[PDB]
RNA sequence: AGGAGGUAAAAAUGUGAAAA
RNA sequence: CGCGGGGUGGAGCAGCCUGGUAGCUCGUCGGGCUCAUAACCCGAAGGUCGUCGGUUCAAAUCCGGCCCCCGCA
RNA sequence: GCUCAACGGAUAAAAGGUACUCCGGGGAUAACAGGCUGAUACCGCCCAAGAGUUCAUAUCGACGGCGGUGUUUGGCACCUCGAUGUCGGCUCAUCACAUCCUGGGGCUGAAGUAGGUCCCAAGGGUAUGGCUGUUCGCCAUUUAAAGUGGUACGCGAGCUG
RNA sequence: AGCCAGGAUGUUGGCUUAGAAGCAGCCAUCAUUUAAAGAAAGCGUAAUAGCUCACUGGUCGAGUCGGCCUGCGCGGAAGA
RNA sequence: CCAGGGCUACACACGUGCUACAAUGGCGCAUACAAAGAGAAGCGACCUCGCGAGAGCAAGCGGACCUCAUAAAGUGCGUCGUAGUCCGGAUUGGAGUCUGCAACUCGACUCCAUGAAGUCGGAAUCGCUAGUAAUCGUGGAUCAGAAUGCCACGGUGAAUAC
RNA sequence: CGGCCGCAAGGUUAAAACUCAAAUGAAUUGACGGGGGCCCGCACAAGCGGUGGAGCAUGUGGUUUAAUUCGAUGCAACGCGAAGAACCUUACCUGGUCUUGACAUCCACGGAAGUUUUCAGAGAUGAGAAUGUGCCUUCGGGAACCGUGAGACAGGUGCUGC
RNA sequence: CCCGCAGAAGAAGCACCGGCUAACUCCGUGCCAGCAGCCGCGGUAAUACGGAGGGUGCAAGCGUUAAUCGGAAUUACUGGG
């Protein structure tokens, strides 16, 4: 089940081309990402995750 | 640092640092209340796309991970002995001695 | 011009995406 | 439900036998070397010795109870 | 005083194997069988939540308890070591009932039919092969059923080895 | 103790809002009219109606009913 | 838009500087010698008070003139006499001045006391050939207040380049 | 694979399935070489003084935190932006507030503006008691100035130096 | 085959649009969903992915797939090393 480790799955693309974090299982959009680096993990739960 | 804000303390459990730098594998221990119910959901492989240094022409080089959550609890194994098998079966094997014995073992 | 003698032990490796 | 080996840096072996006084290898931290790493070189913290007790100016040490593993039955 | 491994010390100098074995003895002492016993095994009852849709008395039944039979393994050495001389198969059986079938009945969550469970009953019947040295056991194909045990783990002065 | 009747008005009792009406499910465990009836065990029980025992009178009307201390017995008790 | 707080947080490592580990030196008294700069809601005589930072009166100058401003090393002499010492100086308690609404987090400076590390530095590594290295002192910009940071100048002044 | 040959090892003859859109040859311009010749430079050689060893100053990482803004981050970042963080600065955090706004233009309105100053208040702000009551008049008001209704917008030290 | 009435009334889609190969923009998603015959695009500023409009080619046909040949002088007698 965790074997798709490389180009398979992309739960969450953090970019710094524009700095810009989409989980795209829902779409939360942020473009705070040091933050989330750093605690902003609990918004990918209640929002995104909330619906599953 | 998102498990402390939770209160749970990350119990460090496996480590393994590349022979020039970064993790190969690591594994941890989270402690505390509604830890791995808040985490089933996170078994995902995230995505990350970062400028590259170690590629000398620095270009954007895209860079996988997964994380993998397991709620490591493990109740296991005590007696599954139940009366509804065991066909007991006490039957006879001869031997050996010196004249006219039948040195058995049942 | 013709032609000889003296003259270097050990040092591996670097994943993967850009040219009007 | 007998006899015996052992519990020493995070890991692995002497040091005990004949009572004070624990060395070294790997690992860890950092530096320098190359742009980076390894390697190399230098410096250094880190082990009172599973646990309890007696003896002595002094016990990880000599010995014994409890727990884990191993040899033969 | 070295000195008595066994410490009244066979001289203070001393290990093993024997299945050709041999001799002298023992059922004073073992293995098979019988005997006393019945821990264990086996079977049968008592109290009784729970499981089971609801309800424990359709069934099973934990927690524990009370007895019986003498078929498992054992316990003790009573009988035999101037012999009880062998496991299984073959042939031939015979008894018990705690019944595999067939018969007669009770209960049901037994509609019908087919089963499950319990009581009475021994009259008669209760497979053929593959594999194994086999009992047991597994498989194949049946069958109404392919019963559980005792009878020196029946039977070798009947056969085989 | 058998027998002949009664065994009920609100209570279609709260209900965790289509529900269990003495009765798989937890409860206060009612005030009443009375020679009289516990809002409670079993049956069909999803819930009914209904059949019972508590309880109340008429008949049989003498020893009766519930227990205890003990003797002798039955079942439990099935093998070649 | 605003008060307060942080940017100065601290079990750690590294980069970049000031001063020493002493006596070619420290302490004390007398004392000679500079260039370049800044000045007004500014720099500040002289003088007065004190151990000091500074307080007060306040001419001169919006400037080769006035002020900042006493240059410091060094020299003569005396003391200490090779120590963790009178070399060195952080930390720390207390009492002050400056600017500012305000000095606690969080300033500079001063006075008294205290007074360690450090006894010339490992592997390794950096700058320099000229009035350069090394070494002492001064001014300015920055600035309400306040640097060892930066810019600039002056004093002293080598060796080696086979 | 088969045939043949050979004592064996193997040799000889000789495919395909499949996979990629390249493989390859000479040469050209640079780059690079523990290739070479020559030359340059504190590269080293010859000396001198430092760093790392110590106290402290300052920056960053790390850690921590409500934030301890952000950027620079081999040579060519790290006494760097910052020619200087107690408020300010400050781009940060928390709290409290205004929200066509702090800066600015157009449509419409009243009022000289301003000022002494009080209460609540940390401040931002709200609500006042009054003095004053001005340049000029298309005189139903042009204009420095304060506030206000509202539609356009303003502002952005928010991101992106790929 | 011819004559009469009739409402334009009953009668239009397919493929492609970076280059090869005629012909374009915007928006949505961002090496994800997808495209393709080939070279290669999609990695937050896509003439190529999807939709909308427009345009190009063909036209009751239009694409796609399979197959033979030429292109292939890459089996060369013609006509190669």
């Amino acid at each position: 089940n965790k074997s798709d480790i490389g180009w398979g799955s992309q739960i969450r693309s953090y970019v710094l081309d524009d700095s810009r974090i989409k989980d795209l299982r829902t779409g939360v959009e942020t473009r705070n990402t040091q933050a989330v680096l750093d605690g902003s993990l609990d918004q990918f739960i209640e929002a995104s995750l909330k619906a599953g | 640092r998102w498990a402390e804000s939770r209160g749970f303390k990350t119990e460090i459990i496996e480590e393994s640092e590349g022979e020039v730098a970064g993790i190969k594998s690591v594994t941890i221990k989270i402690s505390g209340d509604y830890a791995y119910g808040w985490l089933r959901t996170e078994t995902g492989v995230h995505r990350l796309v970062r400028k590259s240094p170690f590629d000398s022409g620095g270009r954007r080089h895209t860079s996988f991970s997964s994380a993998f959550v397991y709620p490591e609890v493990d109740d296991d194994i005590d007696i599954e002995i139940n009366p509804a098998d065991l066909r007991i079966d006490v039957y006879r094997t001869s031997g050996a001695g010196g004249q006219h014995v039948n040195r058995t073992e049942s």
